[PDB]
């Protein structure tokens, strides 16, 4: 019983331990790209009154 | 102050194209809305008309 | 999840500096693209039927 | 040295009403959340 | 029973407590915006004729 | 700026040429792709041919 029922355990959690990191880099790239992206606007859409950079 | 005032004047002008456009085909109730925001313009044009002839 | 806030946090700590159309502007900007695309669509209907 | 003070008021008018943005930004989160 | 009951506990408490997070943000973010937000209103309209500052 | 508006114009005398070959046959259905396209580029042309006005 011990045998088979260890044998069940790391069967189950291998399984799950890839499917964590397919996730990881996912949210991952999510965050790079709302990080990075989102960080132009601050420079283009600076406080003026036309959001022109507020140098023009 | 002078460039401001044609700038709003060409907003409430912008929107008074489609203001123009508004009633045509006789869409009387679209124009409602976009009549009714231009006034939030067209106040600020004559405060700032009244003040640019204060400051000759 | 603490990664889903700051995304949502980012993703919303902007949408203020650059505020969509509104519903009207939008309603207009539809319209008018409903009216170019079916107006100027027309007027390229009738132009060259 | 009043005509200074303009200076530094509409300065502090402008630290915290940054500020203010950044406390919305928490509200609309939170909403999304 | 015990193990029952005291899971009943854990759980229905659990619940909780996110709960009260929620609305710990959400009264905080109220508080920093009626707090910071209202200042300037002291730094423009001070005690003037026309509450202008009270410099003009 | 010229050099970039005849492009575009270009871009839209092409899709032009299908537009004018999309009802060709009576494929009308077609052509309301392509027009819906033309007008992306349209836009563009008007807003240039504004500024250009402007720069003179």
């Amino acid at each position: 019983a011990l045998v088979e029922q260890v044998r069940g355990q790391l069967q189950k959690l291998e399984r799950k331990y890839l499917e964590l990191k397919s996730q990881k880099n996912l949210y991952l790239a999510r965050l790079k790209s709302a990080i990075a992206a989102q960080k132009i606007e601050e420079i283009a859409g600076n406080l003026d009154n036309a959001s022109a950079s507020s140098l023009f | 102050t002078e460039r401001q005032r044609d700038a709003q004047q060409l907003i409430a002008q912008r929107w008074y194209e489609k203001a123009q456009a508004a009633l045509d085909r006789g869409n009387e109730q679209l124009a409602r809305e976009a009549l009714g925001q231009r006034q939030s313009y067209q106040s600020h044009t004559e405060a700032l008309g009244k003040s640019l002839g204060e400051q000759r | 999840e603490r990664i889903e806030t700051k995304i949502l946090e980012l993703e919303a700590e902007r949408e203020l500096l650059n505020p969509p159309p509104s519903p009207l502007d939008k309603k207009f900007e539809q319209w008018e693209e409903q009216q170019a695309v079916e107006a100027t669509l027309a007027a390229m209907k009738a132009r060259r039927s | 040295a009043p005509e200074d003070l303009l200076e530094r008021l509409l300065g502090e008018m402008e630290l915290e009403l940054i500020e203010l943005r950044r406390a919305l930004a928490q509200t609309i989160a939170t909403f999304k959340s």
